[PDB]
């Protein structure tokens, strides 16, 4: 809190209560900026003071946290909801969101119509999505340099534990194509957990 | 015992009766002001009053001069 | 609840906690030795050549202190010796590395230097075996 | 004394300041509340209407705001948040006039004169749609649905509302049709598609097991009697002190009841509905299972709502004990239906009931407890909008846009009125222009600039146009699908004018001891 | 002129992305429109001087951040 | 990739491209909408810069190399490199590997955009603020 405490439960009215909420929103996000990517960094969350967990996933971090504000509350749930969906986008989604909420209360307030101000944000995402659909320049594995062979090669070089993209590129091509169960969810797809991958020492 | 001395007794007698007085004076005569009685100490409600009976009884008397008058009236 | 403190601020707290443990045990290892005396909360004396013992009986802290207790326990189960050794290595490295390379500004490079020192160390130490 | 001056200034400060906070209405504005209570519970709120009814205050002046919303729902069922915000405008007027040296009794008088003129001008701008004509009713209902949460269940809902109100209706422009006749029941199961309008009376209750009358012919039961059986209300000389002796008393007790329920069925009962409050245990818990067998419906510990509707509409009156036989003062009936629908739900429908030429019931269905809630709010507002036309017809601008419009027409009428009261009303015209302004203000940062601008755009359009408040843009507001009933805005002014006036009237401190 | 300053600035950029014209804000009329066709005509040279002087003035201040003062 | 034919260099890379384009569009529209898109746009640029920091390649280095390849006549989606648009996220500096597994397709990246916007709509969605005793 800051401002008057004439009223309570996250009420202080005027400029102060808005200012309080956006800073808090930003603190969550900052944790997830350092944990962002496949380059993400380990954090230590102390859960009592006789327990610890080590995590580096964006949604997970936020779950253990103690929300105590409405801004806090909506933002963790947004991350967790995304975790339920795919569990990809989870580190990123928070970070973009922190900036957006602050900017927008200003612009929605500076209305000609509030439904129109929100619609501009929509108009930006509608172009974005359209673009995203139009693109086949990068991450095409079906019209790749070597189709699924090239896609796998570059993936194993990015996550290299020795010399990989060699023997290991060929594996990725085999496992998807070894399942002849089509799972029609929009175009034919294969499970990559119907495969048998074995360890041998 | 408590003794409230010669000036002071008369002062309590004047302010106490003046305050209760100003409640029933608005409704009295032709249309002017009314009372809308504000209840919070017994129970939390508002009451729409215009009769002097309601106004005077419902609010206690704890000023000793004030007691006598509300009973006679 | 949530507490937020960012960057190099958090990273000093780690040094502070680790080195204090590491120093006397750095003397206790070898064929010469020292004593880490506990003054107990109930009084009386307990004194060991092993730092984890004394941490366990009192004083646990959030960053390094809990990490030193947990790695050293795995160590006892494994070989059964060198419980003493771990804690010193962990604290001297974090002590000396962090400060000069943070002022310069490069945390993630330092993490990659630890690998290059792991790779070197295995090769050279095995030749002299 | 000094007790009248200071109370009026603070009470007006204290409602008005809360009304400033509260004014964030229409569209997405302000920042959410997660609320740590004064009793230590976590509560989350959204929607202006739902908050105001719920609001728990102890400041006498602020309580007026809570109850203002509730009266509005009962007459209009529209404009529940609206009526509070415009009341806060009238409070804004009251301070500025105290400084000028216009006495408080005078400011009360002026509210009446503000009301009298204002509502007449609302009726002038309004386009008078017919309250018995379906087409215009159908457009109007879309307006209210599309302004609420629904935008795709809206399709189903518009036509059911025009039909429902048609059943209760009375031809006049006088006050008729209520939600004391429109009965609103929830049912788990069905979907928003399957929602059903029964022109008679249907009651919401829970009926034991599934396997009961779903056919025609019924004598509707309104009983106020407990059974006579051994260890109930008839003599037994068998006194228990054993599990075995307990078993005998209960066996002979349940047995006699199996006979009894046949006399209940002889009557024609296929519906029986038990009283709310016992006279010992009422019909016993054993009786209810036996009744189920005869093919006769149950509900013990009946809600209050059912008791009021049955007696009024169907003429159904209490009847004598069964051993003494039923008195036959029961109403007419012809349907006992246990409504099951997608595997769930227990309900009573009464078709072929007698009526006074009123009383419809809509059944509200949804496959999940939240999905019922989504139908329920949306329909409530759609029923109510068509309702408002019968009570008093016509369409004016919606969203609270004619209170902004009314301001221009109304300043003129004050100046030519040339009273004591003129100054109070002129100052209120300028205060009604703040309502889109104040709404936006609180949300963000940079307040001043936008605030002045919205008043220019609405004013300049003249007496027939301004900014819309559901689309923005300066365009004709009187008919364009940004409409609400005449009833909603006249009712809102009326309620406001009374509650506010009361703050001015008091003098000196008052607190019952 | 009496407008919302942030709302206005954005409309002039639109006609500097739809023609590259002369759209700006008038105080010489108190409206928004082309200023060349409104005869709001002043030399190139006032603008030449004002840019170069504003940069020059600027570079000095951001460069100093170590100030040695003597109250002698 | 099999489910949705359409693909992008995912992570923050689609984002880095889109910043410039949604800005060209913001300007064009003008009025209140120019701000709406423009705040939306600058929020896209920041994520690959913050990611860079983590792998210690820094923000300054990242923006500098990347925005050059995008141009006003390289707004094209193509299907081959003539302007870069990807951004390997492990490397933390743009390369020319155009099928890495640090890219993620259209399916995740559309819902990333929608969820970041939603958070602004929702906190706003409230009408009325009260304290309950």
């Amino acid at each position: 809190m800051e401002g008057p405490l004439s009223v309570f439960g996250d009420r202080s009215t005027g400029e102060t209560i808005r200012s309080q909420n956006v800073m808090a929103a930003a603190s969550i996000a900052n944790i997830v900026k350092s944990s962002l990517g496949p380059v993400g960094l380990d954090k230590m969350l102390v859960d009592d003071i006789g327990d610890v967990t080590i995590t580096n996933d964006g949604a997970t971090i936020l779950k253990l946290l103690e929300v105590e504000h409405p801004a806090a509350k909506v933002l963790c749930e947004l991350a967790d909801l995304q975790d339920k969906e795919v569990g990809d986008g989870t580190t990123s989604v928070v970070i973009i969101a922190a900036e957006l909420l602050k900017n927008a209360d200003e612009l929605v307030k500076q209305k000609i119509h509030p439904t129109s101000v929100i619609s501009g944000y929509r108009l930006a995402c509608k172009e974005a999505v359209r673009y995203i659909n139009e693109n086949l320049i990068v991450n095409t594995d079906e019209l790749g340099r070597d189709c699924l062979i090239n896609a796998a090669k570059t993936s194993m070089s990015s996550k290299i534990i020795g010399i990989n993209g060699d023997f290991f590129a060929n594996m990725v091509v085999d496992a998807v194509l070894a399942i002849k169960y089509t799972d029609i969810r929009g175009q034919p797809r294969y499970p990559v957990n119907s495969v048998n991958i074995l360890k041998a020492h | 015992a408590d003794e409230e001395r010669a000036e002071t007794a008369r002062l309590t007698s004047f302010i106490g009766a003046i305050a209760i007085g100003d409640l029933v004076k608005s409704t009295l005569g032709p249309k002017g002001m009314d009372k809308i009685l504000l209840s919070s100490g017994r129970d939390a409600s508002l009451m729409v009053t215009n009769d002097g009976a309601t106004i005077l009884k419902n609010i206690g008397v704890d000023n000793p001069a004030a007691k006598v008058l509300v009973d006679m009236s | 609840n949530t507490k937020r403190e960012s960057g190099r601020k958090v990273q000093s707290g780690n040094i502070n906690a680790a080195k204090t443990i590491a120093d006397i045990i750095r003397t206790c290892l070898g064929p010469k030795s020292m004593m880490k005396m506990l003054l107990d909360p109930m009084g009386g004396i307990v004194m060991t050549n092993d730092g984890n013992a004394i941490l366990r009986e009192i004083q646990v802290q959030h960053p390094a202190a809990k990490s030193m207790i947990e790695i050293s326990r795995t160590q006892d189960e494994e070989v059964g010796d060198g419980t003493t050794s771990v804690i010193i290595l962990a604290g001297e490295m974090l002590s000396v590395a962090e400060h000069f390379l943070e002022q310069q500004m490069h945390p993630t490079v330092v993490i990659s230097a630890y690998r290059k020192a792991l790779d070197d160390m295995i090769s050279t130490l095995k030749k002299i075996s | 004394r000094d007790k009248p001056a200071q109370i009026r200034f603070s009470n007006i400060s204290a409602a008005k300041a809360v009304a400033d906070a509260i004014r964030t209405s229409l569209g997405p504005k302000g920042m959410d509340k997660m609320i740590q209570d004064g009793k230590g519970d976590v509560t989350i709120t959204n929607d202006g209407a739902t908050i105001l009814k719920q609001m728990q205050v102890l400041h006498p002046a602020a309580r007026m705001l809570v109850e203002l919303s509730k009266a509005q729902d009962i007459e209009a069922g529209d404009g529940t948040t609206s009526v509070v915000i415009i009341a806060g405008s009238l409070l804004d007027s009251c301070t500025k006039l105290l400084q000028k040296g216009i006495h408080p009794t005078i400011i009360s008088e002026s509210f009446q004169k503000a009301l009298e003129k204002g509502i007449e001008i609302l009726t002038d701008m309004s386009r008078p749609v017919e309250l018995s004509d379906r087409e215009t009713l159908l457009n109007s209902a879309t307006t209210s649905l599309n302004s609420k949460v629904v935008s795709q269940y809206s399709s189903l809902l518009s036509p059911m509302s025009v039909n429902a109100v048609m059943k209760v209706i009375d031809p006049a422009t006088a006050t008729s049709v209520d939600l004391r006749d429109i009965k609103i029941v929830k049912k788990l199961g069905g979907t928003i598609d399957d929602c059903e309008l029964v022109e008679g009376l249907v009651l919401t209750q829970k009926v034991s097991n599934s396997g009961i009358t779903r056919v025609e012919k019924a004598k509707i039961g309104l009983i106020q009697f407990c059974l006579s059986a051994p260890k109930t209300d008839m003599d037994n000389q068998i006194v228990v002190s054993d599990y075995a002796q307990m078993d005998r008393v209960l066996r002979e007790e349940r047995a006699y009841i199996l006979n009894l329920v046949k006399q209940i069925k002889k009557t024609g009962c296929n519906v029986l509905l038990i009283q709310k409050s016992i006279l010992r245990d009422a019909l016993s818990d054993l009786a209810l299972h036996f009744l189920n067998k005869m093919k006769i419906m149950v509900i013990k510990d009946i809600e209050r709502e059912d008791i009021e509707f049955i007696c009024k509409t169907i003429g159904t009156k209490p009847v004598a004990h069964i051993d003494q036989f039923t008195a036959d003062m029961l109403g007419s009936a012809e349907l006992a239906e246990e409504v099951n629908l997608n595997g769930s739900g227990k309900l009573l429908k009464i078709t072929g009931c007698a009526s006074p030429g009123k009383t419809v019931t809509i059944v509200v269905r949804g496959s999940n407890k939240l999905v019922i809630e989504e139908a329920e709010r949306s329909i409530h507002d759609a029923l109510c909008v068509i309702r408002c036309l019968v009570k008093k017809r016509a369409l004016i601008a919606g969203g609270g846009a004619p209170e902004i419009e009314l301001a221009l027409r109304l300043t003129e009428y004050s100046r030519t009125l040339s009273g004591m009261e003129s100054y109070c009303v002129r100052a209120f015209a300028d205060a009604m222009e703040v309502i889109p302004s104040t709404l936006a203000e609180n949300a963000g940062l940079n307040p001043i600039s936008t605030v002045t601008e919205l008043r220019n755009r609405h004013a300049q359009g003249e007496k027939t146009a301004g900014i819309n408040v559901r689309k923005g843009g300066i365009s004709n507001i009187l008919e364009e699908l940004v409409v609400q009933p005449l009833l909603v805005s006249v009712s809102a002014l009326t309620l406001a004018t009374e509650t506010v006036r009361s703050i001015l009237k008091i003098d000196d401190v008052v607190n019952t001891r | 002129a009496g407008f919302d300053a942030t709302n206005i600035l954005n409309k002039l950029r639109a006609r500097h992305a739809q023609g590259g014209t002369w759209y700006g804000v008038d105080i010489n009329n108190e409206d928004i429109a082309d200023n060349f066709e409104a005869f709001v005509w002043e030399p190139a040279m006032v603008r030449i001087n004002a840019l170069t002087a504003a940069s020059e003035a600027a570079c000095l201040i951001v460069s100093v951040d170590e100030t040695i003062k003597n109250p002698r | 990739v099999l489910e949705s034919k359409s693909v992008v260099p995912g992570g923050g890379a689609v984002e880095a491209a889109l910043s410039i384009y949604l800005e060209n569009y913001a300007t064009s529209m003008g009025s209140r909408e120019q701000l709406a898109i423009a705040e939306f746009a600058r929020s896209l640029l920041v994520i690959p810069n913050t990611l860079a920091v983590n792998a210690a390649q820094d923000s300054t280095d990242l923006v500098a190399k990347l925005r050059a390849f995008h141009n006003e006549a390289q707004v094209n989606p193509e299907r081959k490199n003539l302007k870069w648009i990807g951004l390997d996220l492990s490397n933390g500096k743009p390369r020319d590997n155009k099928q890495a597994g640090v890219f993620e397709p259209t399916i995740v990246k559309v819902k990333s955009l929608k969820f970041a916007t939603e958070a602004a709509i929702t906190i706003l969605r409230i009408d009325d603020l009260i304290k309950l005793h």
